[PDB]
RNA sequence: GGAAGUCGGAAUCCGCUAAGGACUGUGUAACAACUCACCUGCCGAAUGUACUAGCCCUGAAAAUGGAUGGCGCUCAAGCGU
RNA sequence: CUGUCCCUAUCUACUAUCUAGCGAAACCACAGCCAAGGGAACGGGCUUGGCAAAAUCAGCGGGGAAAGAA
RNA sequence: GUCCCUACUGAUGAACUCGUCGCAAUGGUAAUUCAGCUUAGUACGAGAGGAACCGCUGAUUCAGAUAAUUGGUUUUUGCGGUUGUCCGACCGGGCAGUGCCGCGAAGCUACCAUCUGCUGGAUAAUGGCUGAACGCCUCUAAGUCAGAAUCCAUGCCAG
């Protein structure tokens, strides 16, 4: 659960990618950690399992 | 083996309850209740509307 | 990995640890010699008991020169001592009897002399498979 | 679920009632009480001992001949399950139990003429 | 032994009390939260079960049930109470009209004696055009209270017990806003509530009792043996308990006249053991059987309450298949459902003929 | 099976902080002086034994864990003294063992001499000296236990080669196409890219013929040089080419693609054939697909020649890019394994007394046929929805529901609740779903 | 068609299955794995019962039957038989039978036109078989081996019988039954052919641990897969199998 | 075998200069590529290296619940004058 | 079979709540709730804290007993 | 060669008119481990081998109850058999400190029998968000997210 005030979007700009948009830097940047956070790995190899999701680029709207 | 007071038997055991059990209860009461609601309907001052006075200490005696 | 039945529902124990049982197959061998138990629970002063259906590791006292050289794993067949069934009924063998079987769950002899318990029959396919007579 | 009869006695010996025994040949003794358990376990002769069905139509003492005797069986060739059949079936249950009891107490009356 | 069942002193009341009730949000519907009962014995049950995951799956499996014999509950109080920096308070009390001389017996020690004078005065406070008092508290109710109960007592007339002593309890109403429920207590005084209306079939329930007395026991028997945390011998029993988690498995309305038959066995038979309940007699009222053992001796007061918390297991949604009720003896090893099964086991005797 | 079972080997700071923090942990720490002289004594005593079984336990666990180069199959023997120089790697072991033996010996005396002491002073000065002088031991043995540790990495990571199965063994020149023919036959991953030494290691792969299961065995290359002279890589490929019961698979390349000649793979097939003693020969020929093998002078078509003229070796031809070939190559090379196999299987069990062997008797059994003597033939009855019936699959868009995904879709596995009356055919199908009445 | 299953985690498919050439049972317990594969194996083409005999799951070792009809132990109760009766049709009839030998399953092998039992059962039991499965009935013993159903396979067009049989005695069952006649293992050296394999004239059911040259000799022997699988290929392609179990 | 500054051994020069090491790290089978040192442009005014002296933390601790005397105290009700 | 152990059986001996009546002795500075501190391996009264409610019955497994030192 | 006070465990209790129905300060506190099905012969792996979260079901230990059933116990001295002796015989009985033997209800017991054992917040190691110190940088300084069978409570026992 998010955030208040968060847009999430799956978009047909990149194939498997996420868009976490906001007004509040650090809603946005907790939402986004919160995610990475939930989807990690447990007594894996870490060198060998590389599945997640991650975040790629950080920015403004306009 | 995980405790009966592990964070996530308890996160489990919350979707238990909000998932499945909940609607069953939910149901089981509806019905107890129209059971129960059936069988049952089966001035101020001196009409009580206006409620008035009945009939150790916390200050000190002055 | 350890050969203890999965799903065993409680039942009656009453060959313990330090008895004195018979065998059922061909192998050769006529009593065994229960010295410890599968899957129990080490209490202080308890003499650990298995019931059928239950993993016990035996040695043999009497009978083949060529089995009384190791100590076996075996599981017992048919317990004298009463135990209920789910179905409530309650039951109990005339004797008490086992069957050498090695830790993967085969047998070595080739048939089963006397019934077999219903629990040792549903817990072992072998001994479904090398059973005359289930009850 | 059946209702079982007792190996020593034959009275009903109905689920959860009872303990039944397994010798080595592979055929179940099913006793319906500890009596008739230690009975047998001390060898009497059910035969024998006078509160047993079996020493009661050994002496006479009820009938064995009778239609309304020879329609109760265990059955081994099962049936395919039939609606009116079964309550058919209910209602001669009925009409059987009746007429037993009429019949035994003629027996019972002829006997004690 | 326990380090939390250990102030091993005897129960102070022999009911024993609820000590909590399940958390109210007015979203539910307005219902009530317990009831009472007098035990009767056990019987055995087998039951077509449907556990998927068990090796006991579309099998028949013998079960242990017990009977709790409750007639109807006279509902003749309303308390309200109020939420304060030192707990919960009682602020005021409602009774209703014509209060029986079952509870009025609890009102009294010595009854025989006594000029039997409870509450006529309330009475009088009723008929006297005083309505208003009485509206006037209600109002209070209304409009200070947040949690409301009902008094509620059994029917030991129609239990057959040599008691003629009434039991008095408190049953939180809960699901709905105070106004609601103080209606719905007051559209309920002078009616007796079902327990089939206060609970229903395949619902795992809480029953609160008094565990049987031993006296002055040993260690031996009192800790399961070979500073306050060493074994010590004293009173052991009669015991304060709450037991979980007991499924109840069959509401029987007692005038069905077929209490005990079930689809398979069409038997018209009641629960009723055949000659009688040992020790308590017959349940000619509506019983509760319910799965497992339950904390307390024959013919002893009960409480049956609602699982504080919404269910985790798949044995609390299941439905209950029964086939067939025990109905034998309990004073021996007996072996007959029903007295026309035994004469015609048995065939005509001598009395029978001498008799006829 | 293998050899990744070896426990970690601690460096030298490691073990002394493991030893010693064990000793710290495990054992009371908390003497006073106004004891017993006997109880300080027990007490140091107790703490200076203690740290010599620990050591003691750790040092036997490594010299007992990895293998000893004396019980193996010579490969293996052999493949370990040219990859782990075996000379360094016994008197890694021997350094082990004489330090586990001078741990003793210290713990020995300096317990006599703390069983002689007289004063705490005294013991606790004992006690220092005797776990120290253990530490500066370790710390001797700081470059025996990194060496260790490499090697058992190395060895944990060494593929499992069985030296006594039917196998491929593919040898031949940097270049010549051993890692494509590789990963084109097997599922093993061997690198193929276009420079000389890619493949630096033995790879191993598995074969399906005949419902058999066949060995292929990708080695690095071997380069013109006598045996002596060779890089330690080659010789990984020689001591796979010597101690492996096979066929061997030399690959030649028509074209000058490697960028060695014709006559230097004649050459290396020459120098090398005492190697490929008795195993069964394939020389292949690959790269037709850019020159084919009828493209060439007669007189390299004639040294070819004469080299078939000779013992059993046999000249294949395949394309390891166009995959034209190669299964005929799997088919031909796999089928003279396995009937070279059972000719010698079925040699070795006649004796030459005569006597039948107990398992070729037992094979025979087993390959016999019994068959009714009259020869007739016994009817069936096999349903035509047999045989106008379509075969599942389960990538198929419009298959049936099945029972296995109704219950996914209606629940889990201990959920379903199973119908078990929905396949009873009954004369009127309202009747199911009916309480059968039981007992009256 | 031969395919490899395994029933939770047993290899051994024989004590939990019965395969004949007009029904098939299978053991009742947690998934719909089995009987998921049995259906897709069997689409519909026969009747599959989920089933249980003396509140037990080995319904392979306590059942046995042919296509003509199907036998079960006194211990089997009477609402089990009725769900039998229910699930298969008419031209089936199914019968239960008061002996002492229980094992059903272990003792009683049986072709839709032959069978062959333990030597120690009753002559009443003797003729109520011959009667309800209409087969001529036999009296032997396989590898001196007095659990035939246990350890024998056998169909109309094959019969799988324990690997260390002697040549006289193969060519012996041979002449009695009429059907050709091939030792082999099960289950990767099992000698429980009959626990680890149910066949029937067009399938197999083997254990996942079942090699391939096995599974090879039971297709070979049985005809199926259609191809040719005439056991002339166990005969003539013999260098598989000397190779394998050597 | 391959080793181009960076798997290894030794020296480590010259030019161009603003400055650039026969190279501090990342990387390739080798390269390539990135990066550091150093240098220039923008910015604009104080920085940064080592010690010393106060106070504070750690600088080692077991086993019935307890002790600046107790409460309690934080620009003190602690410390120095 | 035993120079082994345990259980059952028998015998021997000591084993016993309340009421009526009869009715001692041992022993006794005064007492008796705990924790820390009380330099002299010393606390029972002192300091300062915990606390702390009449009168009784039964059970009892803890304290009110110990060194003297080469 | 030296039966009493007190603690603990329970049980009564005058004064507040008796009684009923409640609240909860404080004090204790409880659950534990293993295995099987599905995930799945899947992920991964050259091969041999081979998991995990969600869901489901049992078992071990511990704890609190209970007498449907089963086993044990017998002064039910309930019924029957039988030894010695006696009441003249039969019948009916007595004595042998419960003569002995069999069955034996009721009651009491036995993981020898059966039932039940529950949910929120705050944290440690640690992993982070924003961001200074220190124009780079940084989980920390201000603010803040998650996180162990841990802590504190509810559920539970005493009042
Ligand atoms: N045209 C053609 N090229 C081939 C064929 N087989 C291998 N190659 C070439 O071989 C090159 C790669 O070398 P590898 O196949 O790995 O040869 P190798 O014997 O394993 O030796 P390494 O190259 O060191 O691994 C590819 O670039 C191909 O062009 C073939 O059949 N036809
Ligand atoms: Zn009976």
């Amino acid at each position: 659960v998010m955030a208040p005030g968060v847009e999430v979007e799956i978009s047909k700009a990149q194939k498997d990618e996420l868009i976490l948009s906001g007004n509040s830097l650090e809603a946005v940047s907790q939402s986004a950690a919160d995610i990475q956070q939930i989807c990690k790995v447990r007594n894996k190899d870490i060198r060998k399992f590389l599945d997640g999701i991650y975040v790629s680029e950080k920015g403004n709207i306009v | 083996a995980k405790s009966a007071r592990a964070s996530r038997i308890k996160e489990n055991h919350q979707r238990f309850k909000k998932n499945i059990a909940g609607p069953v209860e939910a149901a089981r009461l509806e019905r107890l209740s129209a059971k129960l609601m059936a069988i049952a309907q089966a001035s101020g001052v001196k009409s009580g509307k206006s409620i008035g006075r009945k009939d150790s200490s916390i200050v000190f005696p002055m | 990995k350890r050969g203890a039945p999965g799903g065993k529902l409680k039942m009656t124990l009453g060959l313990p640890v330090g008895a004195i049982m018979n065998c059922a197959d061909n192998s050769g061998a006529r009593n065994l010699y229960i010295i410890a138990v599968k899957g129990a629970g080490a209490r202080l002063n308890r003499l650990p008991a298995g019931g059928v259906g239950d993993m016990v590791m035996a040695t043999v006292k009497k009978g083949k020169p060529e089995l009384r050289k190791k100590v076996h794993p075996a599981v017992i067949v048919r317990q004298a001592k009463p135990w209920k069934r789910f179905d409530g009924v309650f039951l109990y063998f005339e004797d008490n009897a086992g069957v050498i079987v090695n830790p993967k769950g085969e047998m070595k002899g080739s048939a089963i002399t006397g019934p077999v318990g219903k629990e040792a029959a549903e817990l072992w396919p072998r001994i479904a498979s090398n059973a005359g007579v289930v009850m | 679920m059946r209702i079982e009869n007792c190996f020593f006695c034959g009275r009903p010996a109905w689920p959860s009632k009872g303990i039944t025994f397994m010798r080595n040949d592979g055929k179940a003794f099913r006793f319906c009480r500890s009596k008739c358990h230690k009975n047998f376990k001390m060898k009497r002769n059910p035969r024998k001992l006078k509160w047993t069905k079996a020493y009661r139509k050994n002496a006479g003492k009820e009938m064995v001949v009778d239609s309304t005797l020879q329609f109760a069986a265990r059955r081994n060739v099962p049936v395919r399950y039939n609606r009116e059949l079964w309550q058919k079936t209910l209602k001669a249950m009925e009409r059987i139990s009746e007429i037993r009891a009429r019949r035994e107490r003629v027996f019972y009356k002829k006997r004690m003429a | 032994g326990s380090l939390a069942f250990l102030p091993r002193k005897r129960a102070a009341r022999h009911r024993g009390r609820v000590k909590s009730f399940p958390k109210d949000d007015p979203k539910k519907p307005v219902h009530l939260t317990a009831a009472m009962g007098y035990k009767a014995g056990m019987t055995t049950i087998v039951r077509d079960l449907d556990r998927p995951g068990a090796k006991a799956h579309k099998k028949e499996v013998v079960e242990a049930v017990t009977i709790i014999d409750c007639p109807p509950m006279v509902v003749v109080g309303l308390v309200g109470y109020i939420e304060t920096p030192r707990g919960l308070r009682s602020l005021t009390t409602v009774w209703a009209e014509h209060l029986s001389d079952e509870v009025k017996r609890r009102f009294y020690k010595n009854w025989y004696k006594s000029k039997k004078k409870a509450f006529t005065k309330y009475a009088k406070k009723y008929a006297e055009n005083n309505g208003a008092s009485i509206t006037r508290e209600l109002e209070r109710i209304k409009k200070y209270c947040t949690v409301v109960r009902v008094l509620a007592h059994t029917q030991i007339r129609k239990t057959p017990l040599k008691q003629k002593k009434a039991h008095l309890m408190e049953i939180q109403i809960n699901g709905g806003s105070v106004a609601d429920k103080v209606e719905f207590g007051r559209s309920l005084f002078e009616k007796p509530v079902t327990i089939d209306t206060i609970f229903e079939k395949d619902e795992m329930i809480d029953v609160i009792a008094v565990t049987k007395g031993h006296g002055f026991v040993g260690v031996t028997a009192r800790w399961g043996t070979k500073q306050w945390t060493v074994a010590r011998a004293g009173q052991m029993g009669y015991h304060h308990r709450t037991s979980v988690n007991h499924k109840i498995y069959r509401i029987g309305k007692g005038d069905d006249e077929a209490n005990a038959s079930t689809e398979t066995d069409l038997t018209k038979k009641k629960i009723t053991p055949m000659g009688g309940f040992v020790r308590y007699g017959e349940v000619n009222n509506d019983y509760v059987m319910i799965k497992g053992s339950v904390p307390g001796v024959k013919k002893r007061i009960m409480t049956l309450r609602k699982s504080l918390f919404t269910h985790t297991s798949r044995k609390a949604l299941e439905k209950v298949e029964l086939k067939w009720i025990d109905t034998s003896s309990e004073f021996g090893h007996g072996a007959f459902q029903t007295a026309a099964e035994k004469k015609q086991f048995m065939g005509t005797l001598k009395k029978d003929l001498q008799t006829s | 099976t293998g050899w990744k079972d070896i426990p970690p080997v601690p460096t030298a700071q490691e073990f002394i902080d493991i030893v010693l923090s064990r000793t710290q942990r495990r054992l009371p720490t908390q003497i006073r002086p106004g004891f017993k002289i006997s109880r300080i004594r027990a007490f140091y005593t107790r703490k200076v034994k203690f740290t010599q079984e620990t050591c003691s336990e750790k040092f036997g666990a490594i010299i007992s864990s990895f293998p000893v180069l004396s019980d193996q199959h010579p490969f293996h023997r052999d493949l370990m003294n040219i990859l782990y120089d075996a000379d360094h790697f016994k008197v890694a072991l021997g350094q082990i063992s004489t330090a586990k033996n001078l741990i003793e010996t210290i713990s020995r005396d300096y317990v006599r001499l703390l069983k002689y002491a007289q004063s705490l002073y005294q013991c606790k000065q004992l006690k220092r000296a005797a776990l120290g002088r253990m530490a500066t031991l370790i710390k001797r043995l700081k470059d025996p236990l990194i060496y260790l540790d490499q090697v058992r990495q190395h060895l944990a990571r060494l593929p499992d080669i069985n030296p006594t199965t039917r196998t491929l063994l593919v040898a031949g020149f940097p270049n010549v196409g051993k890692s494509s023919f590789v990963r084109s036959v097997t599922r093993a991953d061997t690198p193929v890219e276009p420079y000389a030494f890619t493949t630096k290691s033995l790879f191993v792969g598995h074969l399906d013929y005949k419902y058999l299961r066949y060995q292929v065995i990708d080695t690095p290359g071997i380069l013109d040089h006598p045996l002596e002279e060779m890089n330690t890589i080659e010789m990984q490929s020689v001591t796979a080419l010597a101690h492996l019961r096979a066929a061997v698979l030399y690959f030649m390349d028509i074209s000058e693609q490697c960028g060695f000649s014709l006559k230097a793979q004649i050459n290396l097939f020459k120098s090398i054939k005492p190697l490929f003693a008795n195993k069964m020969v394939f020389i292949v020929l690959n790269k037709m697909d850019i020159k084919k093998f009828e493209e060439l002078d007669p007189e390299m078509q004639q040294e070819i020649n004469d080299l078939t003229k000779s013992g059993e070796v046999e000249i294949l031809r395949a394309s390891c890019a166009t995959q034209e070939g190669v299964q005929e190559v799997k088919n031909h090379v796999c089928e003279r394994l396995l009937v070279e196999r059972v000719s010698q299987k079925l040699k070795a069990g006649t004796h030459s007394n005569g006597n039948i062997g107990t398992r070729l008797q037992e094979v025979m059994a087993r390959i016999h046929v019994a068959t009714p003597m009259d020869g007739t033939t016994r009817e069936t009855f096999i349903p035509e929805a047999v045989k106008n019936l379509k075969k599942y699959d389960k990538n198929d868009p419009n298959r049936r529901v099945l029972a296995r995904d109704i219950e996914e879709a209606n629940g889990g596995a201990g959920v379903f609740n199973v119908d078990l009356r929905k396949d009873w055919i009954l004369e009127n199908p309202e009747w199911k779903y009916d309480k059968i009445p039981e007992i009256f | 068609m031969a395919v490899r299953a395994q029933f939770e985690n047993s290899n051994e498919v024989g004590v939990f299955a019965t395969l004949t050439n007009s029904y098939c049972l299978v053991a009742l317990g947690a998934s719909e794995n089995f009987y998921s594969v049995f259906e897709a194996e069997l689409q519909d083409v026969i009747p599959i019962c989920r089933t249980t005999i003396a509140g037990t799951r080995i319904i392979g070792r306590l059942t046995a039957g042919n296509r003509k009809g199907l036998l079960v132990p006194t211990t089997t109760t009477d609402q089990e038989l009725q769900h039998l009766r229910n699930s298969l049709p008419d031209d089936i009839r199914i019968q239960r039978i008061e002996e002492r030998l229980s094992a059903l399953g272990n003792v009683i092998v049986c072709n839709d036109h032959t069978a062959l039992i333990h030597p120690d059962l009753e002559r009443e039991t003797e003729e109520i078989i011959a009667d309800v499965l209409g087969v001529e009935v036999f009296r032997q013993t396989i590898a001196d081996h007095v659990l035939v159903g246990s350890y024998m396979a056998l169909s109309n067009q094959g019969g799988l019988v324990h690997p260390k049989t002697s040549i006289q005695d193969q060519d012996e069952l041979s002449s009695l039954l009429g059907v050709p006649l091939v030792a082999g293992s099960v289950n990767r050296g099992s000698n429980v052919i009959g626990g680890g394999m149910v066949v029937n004239d067009w399938l197999a059911v083997t254990g996942l641990d079942t090699t391939a040259p096995e599974l090879s000799v039971i297709e070979s022997v049985f005809r199926l897969g259609e191809g040719a699988g005439p056991g002339a290929i166990n005969t003539s392609m013999k260098n598989t199998i000397v190779e394998s179990f050597y």
